[PDB]
C-alpha cells in the first residue's frame, strides 16, 4: 500500500516486488531443512545449465535466495 | 684429471699401502679416465631401453630412473647395476631408482610457464609453475 514515490521504470518495479517478498522468503528458508533446501537447488540447477554444471556441495552455507519453487516443498 | 700428484707423491702413497697391507708384496697404481666411466654407464642404459635421466656436477653424474616401470625393467635395471657397481664402485656414478605413480593423481593440468591444478571442475589450484 505504502503511497511514497518508489519505482520508476522495469528494473527498478521488478526489483520492487521482488524486494516486496523477502519477508516471507525468510520464514521458509528459517525452517526448511538445508539438506532439503540444497537438494531441490542442485537439481533444478542440473536441468536449466545442465547435469555437468559442478555440483556445489554448499555444505558451509548462505544459500543465495533459492527461487520459490524450489524453496517451498522443502519446506 | 681430478688428481695432481707428483711422483714421489705416488710412490709414498705406493708405500703407505703396502704398509697397511702385510699381505701384499706391492700396489700398483692405475689412472683412469672419467669419460670412459661416464660413458660405459650411459652407452649400458641405453642398451637395456631403460628410461633415465642425466644430471653432471662438479665431481659425480647421477642418473635418474623415475616412473612407472614394467617386471621386466626393473629386473634389467637391478642386474645391471650390479654388474657396473662391482667394476668402478659407487663413488663417481650414482643411480637413483624411484617407483612413482600418476605425477599428479591422474586429474588435469596445465604445464605452462603459468600452470596449474583443476582440483575438480570450477576449481582451480595454482600451486607452483608446473
Amino acid at each position: 500500500e505504502d503511497e511514497d514515490v518508489t519505482f520508476n521504470d522495469i528494473s527498478s518495479l521488478s526489483k520492487h516486488v521482488d524486494e516486496g517478498l523477502d519477508g516471507y522468503r525468510d520464514y521458509l528458508i528459517k525452517y526448511s531443512d538445508r539438506e532439503l533446501v540444497q537438494f531441490f537447488e542442485n537439481a533444478q540447477l542440473k536441468r536449466q545449465y545442465g547435469e555437468e554444471t559442478e555440483t556445489v556441495k554448499r555444505d558451509k552455507d548462505e544459500i543465495e535466495k533459492p527461487s520459490i519453487f524450489a524453496l517451498l516443498p522443502a519446506y | 684429471q681430478r688428481n695432481t700428484m707428483s711422483k714421489k707423491e705416488l710412490e709414498v702413497l705406493s708405500q703407505k699401502l703396502r704398509a697397511l697391507m702385510p699381505y701384499a708384496d706391492s700396489v700398483n697404481i692405475t689412472l683412469m679416465d672419467d669419460v670412459t666411466a661416464a660413458g660405459q654407464a650411459e652407452a649400458g642404459l641405453k642398451q637395456q631401453a631403460l628410461p633415465y635421466s642425466r644430471r653432471n656436477h662438479k665431481g659425480g653424474v647421477t642418473f635418474v630412473i623415475q616412473g612407472a616401470l614394467d617386471d621386466v625393467e626393473i629386473l634389467r635395471a637391478r642386474q645391471f647395476v650390479d654388474s657396473y657397481y662391482r667394476t668402478w664402485g659407487g663413488r663417481y656414478v650414482q643411480f637413483a631408482i624411484e617407483l612413482k605413480d600418476d605425477w599428479l593423481k591422474g586429474r588435469s593440468f596445465q604445464y605452462g610457464a603459468e600452470g596449474y591444478i583443476k582440483m575438480s571442475p570450477g576449481h582451480w589450484y595454482f600451486p607452483s609453475p608446473l
